[PDB]
């Protein structure tokens, strides 16, 4: 589809009308997503009967969802969205401490403090490619922030999230060490789009 | 209403010729009050304070585009990247007019980036063009393990599933490293004679001393390069005769700055004419937003065909790389870089001189090298390969045939009984009847030398996902023949959809299907109610991992079969046939031949039912083999005559 | 779309864009038809993968096809779209001849002139209906001249014609009664100017 400000709000209504599915996975931003939504409600695409799944990028401030987000909208968070900026400059700073901590017990020595905006020495120093493989595999109060070569997290604690009845962002499944936990044994569709009847 | 413009040029006298490029559109296109400016700036070493001045000087002015050009020292992607970034925060477009890595035309990294000059991944289309006027279809690809490299591979893998074809394989080393005769030494084992290789100016060296070293550039052998392996410290070192390409303006930056300056003036003015402009932020500091017709603006910049440009059309692919560019195909004669073609974005015309190949030869070399030596792997079938153990001096026993004519034989090497009683070495064992027969045969008329091995673990083959497992594997004869252990399959091996995939079968050599063999006549096929109606009284099972296990398998409604057969399926054919003799297995469901065999020659047992899965035997081999039409060809011409008849008669009457 | 002469050109364009059929049938009158072509080749809708359909309003003199036309494009006219202007006169004084010879053959005597501007004959005056029903059905050197009681051609030989490369109007299939035999069992598509690629 194609979505943004305004923009051509034709074809995309009529192909959002031949949407013939039971679950439907979308990805946009978080404009992209309200307009996407607000589309889809006007095709008759929410309600019970249509299951939304989205990763985080569509979501964003957990704290207040917009109006346009249709309940029971599915997305998968880390362990850390409910946690505080408090909580998290905490883990973050942790994290650099306990990699520290591991060279130095490693090596016998603290590891040489960063450069500067001058002229940049080119080559990578051993101990710098060093310091950074200790700061990979960390591990902190239990949960782990094993990070990938790629520089994002491998194996995290990851959280299914859902927008309960009261327009709230609530968890509803856990996975760790690949094995999932769900909350319902049945998922429940409690919107309320019955106005139509026939959408559900 | 004043355009403003902006540049990141390098002599400060490019500079002078944006400026008289600007003036130019500026009248072609009608001026009235549209005032297209221009302001430059130069590229400084430290690419922080690059980044600072791209915001002080071009960002802080109301600037519509910037162009970026690449200084003459090299320092590959350093340079172009701050621009692309500050310019990117805002969504203001930047062209870059020499830059060639494959990074920047990843719109998730650089957001507003265009280029009017292709990256090194399209070498690989004209590549492909290549392979389709010579008609290689197995290659090498020497790629470098940096992005650029994965780039390239990604673009030419990508190019050849349309095709539908594959690479013979893929061989990644690590930039900058030295004796990478290893990975050479793999690409000597393979039966492909063309390497296509795309590495950097220092690797290309290494790679090409590695190869001289290792006689791969020697008769037979086709190099593909682009042009990094083809200058500077890569070209002294560079093997006779090898092939590259060069972009044909390349490195003319003002012909560039010019035709940057006309698709961005035919732009503007499209811009203009569109209404709602806004304005671009006026300096980086203090605006923390993107410039609304950003994003406008950049649709209009990429939907242009400015076809008078003086590297001729200008047009950009859906990421911004100009498309249809213009290559000229190099060879390498006595040391000079002769011109021997040009790929003029769809088709590549040979013009002047003669093509030289690395081995001095005047003829298109073929890109295969089909060895004489064969292993091919076989299993036990009673009827088509006895395997007998040999006698204590190591030969096979003189025996003759009914009829009274000696029996061919041939030496395989297998593991002598079951895994736990074995011990653990591939004895030497007498091999003979249908199949060897035919093997035989046929590499008499096909003039190879071969060896017979069997299975290692006695499977025909299947594909399985093991737990913990990223991807599923083919197991028995499959597996052996896709791993390299075998070379072709001389065997029983039935053709299916989910075999043909993945390997090559020749024309059958023998039509046949599935049937059920019972004790002592009271089955009326699959159909039968109690086949469809499974119970302890009535067991019935296969062979584990063969063709029927897959036939099965696959059909929704013979699932509750499936499940029954797969709790007590057997190891081998002759297992399950002496079980159901021993009256311990109620019906056999295999093979028509080798059932019918069984039944004939062993009696006390019937078939039952009509066959209900009509298939043939082929011979097995790997995709795109070279001589799989000789091996088609010379089955019918056996099939034609008499040579298949005869087999019958000798073998399975 | 408005289609109207120097007028909104932004607000049809937009519409034009979003197109994604293959098939296209169109409706206006020749000036509109120009610019709706004009605008479509714009749009990029012209090419070889884009088929237009248009009635006889659409098209004007056929003699002399307007260079907007795209090559292709496919109407459907009657038989007599080929025949001079006397020869078509031959035919109308031929259909009226054979009307009032029907009517004479079987009521003994020439139907009588029309009457005048100067009066109203309020009556239909059966006399006239009688020779109206007689000038419905005539048929003329092997051709069906049958009308319809709406007073138009009903049942006709109608062919179906295409603007061919060459810009010119050529004839493409029949509909002899109500079965269809065309030329070109496949279409031929052309892109643009020349070079009639064919499908993959
Ligand atoms: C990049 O390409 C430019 C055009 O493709 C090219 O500019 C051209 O430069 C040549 C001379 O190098 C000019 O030719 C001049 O001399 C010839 C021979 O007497 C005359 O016939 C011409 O009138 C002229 O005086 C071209 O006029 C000029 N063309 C254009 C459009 O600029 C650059 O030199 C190239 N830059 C490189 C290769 O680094
Ligand atoms: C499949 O069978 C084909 C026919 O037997 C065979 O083609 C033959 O290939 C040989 C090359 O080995 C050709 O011989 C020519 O080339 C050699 C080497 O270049 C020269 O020394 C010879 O003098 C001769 O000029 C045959 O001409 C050619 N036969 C035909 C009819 O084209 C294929 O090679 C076989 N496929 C395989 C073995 O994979
Ligand atoms: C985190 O990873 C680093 C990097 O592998 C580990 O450092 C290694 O420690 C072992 C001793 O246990 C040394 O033999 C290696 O040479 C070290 N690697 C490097 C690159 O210096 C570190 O042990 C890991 N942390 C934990 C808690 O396991
Ligand atoms: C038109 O472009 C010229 C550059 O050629 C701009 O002049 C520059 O202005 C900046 C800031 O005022 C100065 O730092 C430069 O020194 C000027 N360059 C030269 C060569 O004088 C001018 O500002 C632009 N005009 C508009 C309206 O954008
Ligand atoms: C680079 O790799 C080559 C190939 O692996 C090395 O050459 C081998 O070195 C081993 C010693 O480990 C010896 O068996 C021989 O000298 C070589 N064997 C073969 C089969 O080539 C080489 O030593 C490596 N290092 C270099 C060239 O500096
Ligand atoms: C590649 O080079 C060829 C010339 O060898 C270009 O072909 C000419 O392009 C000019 C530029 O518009 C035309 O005026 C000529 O009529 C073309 N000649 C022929 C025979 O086609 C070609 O345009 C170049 N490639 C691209 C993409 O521009
Ligand atoms: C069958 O194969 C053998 C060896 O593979 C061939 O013998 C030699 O093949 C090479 C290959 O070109 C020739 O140059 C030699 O002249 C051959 N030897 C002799 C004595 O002629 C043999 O020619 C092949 N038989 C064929 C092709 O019929
Ligand atoms: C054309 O239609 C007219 C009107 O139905 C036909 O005229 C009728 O002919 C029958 C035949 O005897 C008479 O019984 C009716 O009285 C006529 N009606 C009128 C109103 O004249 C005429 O025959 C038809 N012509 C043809 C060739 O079928
Ligand atoms: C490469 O060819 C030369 C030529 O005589 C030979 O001496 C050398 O042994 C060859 N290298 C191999 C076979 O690895
Ligand atoms: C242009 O902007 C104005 C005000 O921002 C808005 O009302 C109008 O709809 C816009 N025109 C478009 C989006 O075509
Ligand atoms: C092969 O296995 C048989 C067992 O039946 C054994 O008698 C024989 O010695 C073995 N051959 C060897 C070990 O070479
Ligand atoms: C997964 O595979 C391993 C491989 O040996 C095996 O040990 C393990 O039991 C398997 N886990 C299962 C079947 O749950």
């Amino acid at each position: 589809l194609e979505l943004g400000p305004g923009g051509p709000r034709a074809r995309t209504q009529r192909l959002l009308r031949q949407v013939d599915a039971p679950v439907l996975v979308a990805y946009c931003s978080r404009e992209e997503a309200e307009v996407l939504f607000a589309e889809a409600a006007q095709a008759g695409l929410v309600g019970p009967g249509h299951v939304w799944l989205v990763p985080n990028l569509a979501l964003g401030s957990t704290d207040a969802p917009p109006a346009a987000f249709p309940v029971g909208l599915i997305s998968v968070v880390t362990e850390s969205w409910r946690l505080s900026l408090r909580q998290k400059v905490r883990d973050g700073v942790a994290i650099l401490a306990l990699g520290a901590h591991s060279y130095r017990r490693q090596y016998g020595t603290l590891p040489a403090p960063a450069g500067d905006c001058r002229s940049h020495p080119g080559p990578v120093s051993p101990a710098r490619e060093a310091f950074y493989r200790h700061l990979l595999n960390v591990t902190w109060e239990g949960r782990d922030f094993s990070f990938s070569p790629g520089g994002y997290l491998v194996r995290p604690t990851m959280v299914v999230i859902a927008l309960n009845r009261h327009r709230l962002w609530e968890m509803v499944g856990r996975w760790d060490h690949g094995v999932l936990y769900m909350k319902y044994p049945v998922w429940p569709r409690y919107s309320t789009s019955l106005q139509p009847v026939v959408d559900s | 209403k004043i355009v403003n413009i902006g540049a990141v040029l390098s002599t400060r006298k490019h500079e002078q010729m944006f400026r008289e490029a600007v003036n130019q559109a500026n009248k072609r296109h009608g001026s009235w009050k549209i005032q297209l400016n221009a302001t430059s700036v130069t590229h400084k070493p430290n690419a922080i304070q690059m980044a600072l001045s791209v915001c002080e000087d071009l960002i802080s002015s109301q600037v519509y585009a910037i162009l970026v050009s690449h200084p003459p020292t090299p320092n590959d992607h350093f340079t172009p990247t701050p621009v692309s970034y500050t310019a990117g925060f805002y969504r203001i477009p930047v062209l870059g007019l020499t830059t060639r890595m494959s990074i920047y035309s990843d719109k998730s990294i650089h957001l507003s980036f265009l280029r009017t000059v292709p990256p090194y991944s399209h070498q690989s289309s004209v590549w492909f063009e290549m392979m389709r006027v010579y008609n290689w279809n197995h290659i090498i690809l020497l790629v470098s393990d940096d992005h650029e490299g994965r780039a390239a591979q990604k673009r030419l893998e990508t190019l050849l599933e349309e095709r539908e074809s594959k690479a013979e394989k893929v061989l990644q080393f690590d930039p900058g490293t030295k004796n990478v005769t290893a990975l050479l030494m793999e690409a000597r084992e393979l039966e492909a004679r063309v390497i296509i290789l795309s590495a950097s100016e220092d690797d290309a060296a290494t790679v090409y001393r590695a190869a001289a070293m290792l006689n791969m550039t020697g008769s037979g052998y086709v190099w593909l390069v682009g042009e990094r392996e083809i200058s500077g410290n890569a070209l002294r070192y560079a093997p006779d005769g090898i092939i590259g390409l060069q972009l044909i303006n390349g490195k003319n930056e003002s012909a560039h700055i010019s035709d940057a300056v006309g698709v961005v003036a035919q732009a503007v003015h499209e811009l203009l004419e569109k209404e709602n402009i806004t304005d671009p932020p006026r300096g980086c500091v203090g605006n923390t937003n993107i410039w609304k017709t950003g994003p406008l603006f950049k649709r209009v910049l990429m939907s242009s065909k400015y076809a008078d440009g003086v590297t001729g059309r200008v047009e950009f692919n859906e990421d911004g790389d100009r498309k249809f560019a213009n290559y000229s195909i190099m060879n390498l004669q006595n040391r000079k870089l002769v011109q021997v073609g040009i790929y003029n974005g769809t088709h590549v015309i040979p013009n002047d001189r003669k093509i030289i190949w690395p081995g001095g030869e005047t003829e298109k070399p073929r890109g295969y090298q089909m060895s004489t030596r064969l292993k091919i792997v076989t299993i036990h079938q009673e009827p088509f390969v006895y395997v007998k153990p040999t006698m204590s001096d190591g030969t096979c026993k003189e025996e003759f045939t009914v009829n009274g004519d000696p029996v061919k034989k041939v030496i395989c090497t297998g593991p002598n009984d079951t895994s736990p009683g074995s011990p653990r070495h591939t004895v030497p064992q007498c091999c003979y009847g249908f199949c060897i027969d035919l093997l035989i045969k046929l590499a008499r008329t096909m003039n190879f030398t071969y060896e017979v091995h069997l299975v290692a673990d006695g499977k025909f083959g299947t594909q399985e996902r093991v737990n913990n497992s990223n991807k599923k594997e083919w197991n028995g004869m499959m597996g052996e023949l896709l791993s390299g252990q075998a070379d072709m399959i001389v065997a029983p091996l039935t053709i299916n959809n989910e075999r043909a995939q993945y390997i090559e079968f020749s024309k059958p050599f023998k039509y046949q299907g599935l049937t059920i063999l019972v004790k002592k006549e009271r089955i009326t096929g699959i159909n039968d109610p109690r086949l469809r109606n499974p119970s302890d009284k009535f067991i019935y099972a296969t062979v584990k991992q063969s063709s029927v296990d897959i036939y099965f398998r696959r059909q929704v409604e013979l699932s509750t079969m499936y499940r029954h057969m797969e709790k007590h399926n057997y190891e081998s054919a002759a297992e399950a046939i002496q079980a159901v003799r021993d009256n311990k297995l109620h019906a056999f469901i295999w093979d028509s031949a080798v059932l019918e065999f069984e039944a004939s020659q062993k009696c006390d047992l019937v078939t039952t039912g009509e066959l209900f899965f009509r298939s043939g035997f082929g011979i097995g081999m790997r995709k795109d083999s070279p001589w799989k039409q000789n091996v088609s060809l010379s089955i019918l011409k056996s099939h034609e005559n008499g040579f298949m008849e005869d087999l019958d008669k000798t073998w399975v009457r």
